[PDB]
DNA sequence: AACCCTAACCCTAACCCTAACCCTAACCCTAACCCTAACCCTAACCCTAACCCTAACCCTAACCCTAACCCTAACCCTAACCCTAACCCT
DNA sequence: GGGTTAGGGTTAGGGTTAGGGTTAGGGTTAGGGTTAGGGTTAGGGTTAGGGTTAGGGTTAGGGTTAGGGTTAGGGTTAGGGTTAGGGTTA
């Protein structure tokens, strides 16, 4: 009741600490939560967030579509060993994966 | 059909017995030969289930005499 | 005609680069309906739930044809047999 | 579309293009009978939680959410359709 | 009219820091909020009962950063780690 | 203490009832007692996920009647909602 | 004031005990309220499962001239009712091995 | 000297028909140990711990070489491949 | 001073009278050339990506020792409960 | 954890079969090219029956109730399955 | 080689109260699902094309089962000479 400092960007990270703290105790967890808990919430969930966006685009410039599509956003996952290792819970719609027909598919080899 | 059935016993010689239990085993063999008895041969060894009537056997009695 | 060699690959690489739809969706409807009638009469079906189905059975098939023709392949034979599936799916643990 | 007009709903030209995207060349002859045994099995188990469901959820209308929900209970978490 | 809860305007705003000229799809915005609220639910759900296995009923910040590498791989664990502590320190440096 | 203990005297009393002159053995009892608690936050853990959904938080015998035909099979899932449902009415009548 | 008091078998007519479900269920964090009439579904589920269960390890046990029940008769009823294999199939009982099953084209055939 | 089809079959029988262990313990605590050196120095074992994880290597060492195995007989091989565990390990999931 | 056996098993012990005696409880008959070497490394990563879990657990709790408890919950994740020695 | 004994079970090494792997022979199982002839939904055009909000009042929600009972391994103990001599065919 | 009579040896079986958390109904009163005027969403009919799907025929057209090189994987060895079990403390 004083100034419009939001406690969604009260740390420092696009994610809303605020609002996304206002889910984390939508959930039925433990009581008590610190303050860099919401911190850590809206920081290492939203590192996931990020690395799948940023590669449906460059997936996409292989099919010249330029903007991110629900089919390049499966691709953005398996495009790194750091994203697909990553995931266990996570089927995205369409996807269209990487034809694996590698040297060993192909006439001997 | 029946030299398999009698090298099982130990067996290199064809006894009736290896015929009876080698026609009594194939089903084709059995719904030619249904009505054919073979002398000297025997039933197949097979029992019957359902023949212990108490089967869970509870303590009727008490653990204090 | 003549057996091939290069036809089929042409149509797995333009079916690959493709996301269209190959199932029909009112037969699929219509099936999903009489199941749904064995367990309780009088039920419906929306638009988007038979949407997910659908893409969650392409999934599965497309997953266990996957698996059978790696099995299949892996045996010294191009083509896969009707006991693959079934191995598939005892090692998946999807029947026992 | 009651009787055994809807299950023999795989053709098989149709399957043939269907097994082309995960890598399958050849199939067979009796894949036409076990694939259909195989979806109608894992459609009875699907169709059967999402019943459960929406008897718990007292409704009569199959949404697309309680159907995302068991495909997750089960071991499939569906994206797209849904939240 | 009760308005649903949507992750838009964050995830606008991170494509667009992290690639310009850039944008999301139709069922792509669908996708991403369905992959938020699946993995909100994961680390958020193993905090509580690491809790609760020591007979505590706390949830700070080392119950979530511990919880990293638990669900994160490797190298996006330690990257998730050290965002997530140099965020709390800029965030304990100044309110 | 707060208390946090063991199945062993319920589980005593169920065996002596199905089966007369019979028990446990030593490590019986810690599988036993570790199968209690797996199904005990597998059942329970379900409800509070079904009750949210619905925009509730209410966890009533509905709930649990209802998530029995979830996580246990045909028959046996059938026969513990009539054991469920005849125990609700014993406690109901009396 | 009062009267008998009288009661059923103990409180509802289930041996397992029902004030510790009730108070694991609302300390464990599952949900703010919890119903009265709740946890007697839950304890005759567990029941009925128990006694099940010692029923198949009793009826398991006694073909082996043994009157108690061991994990190897508990893994060989659990592993063999058709019911109880698809519940707990992801279950490792420990100190129990396996079951005797044995390939045909292992055997010396013909 | 006994003819190969009978002894095979016998020792399976006896080794099935027991519950004892096969592995031993101070070598597979020493393994655990030095496993365990490589993520932070100073940590200790106890007696249940290694003996569940000894049930658990057990357990999953038994249900790879039967699936192996039924992999291989499927092929009209009476042995197994070397290629056939990363196979099993392929279908399953296990990478 | 110290041994000179600073080798601290190098993944082995579990030889030709173990693998074997393993394989034979499964339904395994005869064993072909290899066969082995791989056994020994595939059981590497099942105690590299369980008892990393069990030490993660237990610097939560400022503790240093890794507890029957604890070796539970780390297989639980995996999907593999084991019953009797955890409790 | 690292600290002298134990002292009999447990882990390398040798010759000879079964079994793994390649080369043919010939039947028999399997993909498309322009003829096949009705044929097939889904795209457009309507026209149907109680489910969603709706929420003012109505009859149950576990809450603190504070007196019963249950109760649990030790109790000092006893109830099953023991383990060496004795012992059914291999 | 395995079941069994003798024999204890840990290991099961029945209260005994000791009493201390734990669940339970009227004194409330409650705000959500029905039950309530508008506003919505799925289901039953209608029409015409055009791309999708049943069917022979054919092709000599390409994967596929009995013999037979070897090399490679078993049972005994039988001592013996290194390691794995179990009782000691401090």
């Amino acid at each position: 009741r004083a100034k419009a400092k939001t406690r969604s960007s009260r740390a420092g990270l696009q994610f809303p600490v605020g609002r996304v703290h206002r889910l984390l105790r939508k959930g039925n967890y433990s009581e008590r939560v610190g303050a860099g808990a919401p911190v850590y919430l809206a920081a290492v969930l939203e590192y996931l967030t990020a690395e799948i966006l940023e590669l449906a685009g460059n997936a996409a410039r292989d099919n010249k579509k330029t903007r991110i599509i629900p089919r390049h956003l499966q691709l953005a996952i398996r495009n790194d060993e750091e994203l697909n290792k990553l995931l266990g819970r996570v089927t995205i719609a369409q996807g269209g994966v990487l034809p694996n027909i590698q040297a060993v598919l192909l006439p001997k080899k | 059909l029946a030299g398999n059935a009698a090298r099982d016993n130990k067996k290199t010689r064809i006894i009736p017995r290896h015929l009876q239990l080698a026609i009594r085993n194939d089903e084709e063999l059995n719904k030619l030969l249904g009505r054919v008895t073979i002398a000297q041969g025997g039933v197949l060894p097979n029992i019957q289930a359902v023949l212990l009537p108490k089967k869970t056997e509870s303590h009727h009695k008490a653990k204090g005499k | 005609r003549y057996r091939p060699g290069t036809v089929a690959l042409r149509e797995i690489r333009r079916y690959q680069k493709s996301t269209e739809l190959l199932i029909r969706k009112l037969p699929f409807q219509r099936l999903v309906r009489e199941i749904a009638q064995d367990f309780k009469t009088d039920l419906r079906f929306q638009s988007s739930a038979v949407m997910a189905l659908q893409e969650a059975c392409e999934a599965y098939l497309v997953g266990l044809f996957e698996d059978t023709n790696l099995c299949a392949i892996h045996a010294k034979r191009v083509t896969i047999m009707p006991k693959d599936i079934q191995l598939a799916r005892r090692i998946r643990g999807e029947r026992a | 579309k009651v009787l055994r007009d809807n299950i023999q709903g795989i053709t098989k030209p149709a399957i043939r293009r269907l097994a082309r995207r995960g890598g399958v060349k050849r199939i067979s002859g009796l894949i036409y009978e076990e694939t259909r045994g195989v979806l109608k099995v894992f459609l009875e188990n699907v169709i059967r939680d999402a019943v459960t469901y929406t008897e718990h959820a007292k409704r009569k209308t199959v949404t697309a959410m309680d159907v995302v929900y068991a495909l997750k209970r089960q071991g499939r978490t569906l994206y797209g359709f849904g939240g | 009219r009760s308005r649903k809860e949507s992750y838009s305007v964050y995830v606008y705003k991170v494509l667009k820091q992290v690639h310009p000229d850039t944008g999301i799809s139709s069922k792509a915005m669908g996708i991403m909020n369905s992959f938020v609220n699946d993995i909100f639910e994961r680390i958020a759900g193993e905090a509580s009962r690491l809790a609760h296995y020591n007979k505590r009923s706390t949830i700070t910040s080392r119950e979530i950063q511990t919880a990293v590498r638990l669900l994160l791989p490797g190298e996006l664990a330690k990257h998730a780690v050290s965002e997530g502590t140099k965020a709390v320190t800029k965030y304990t440096s100044a309110k």
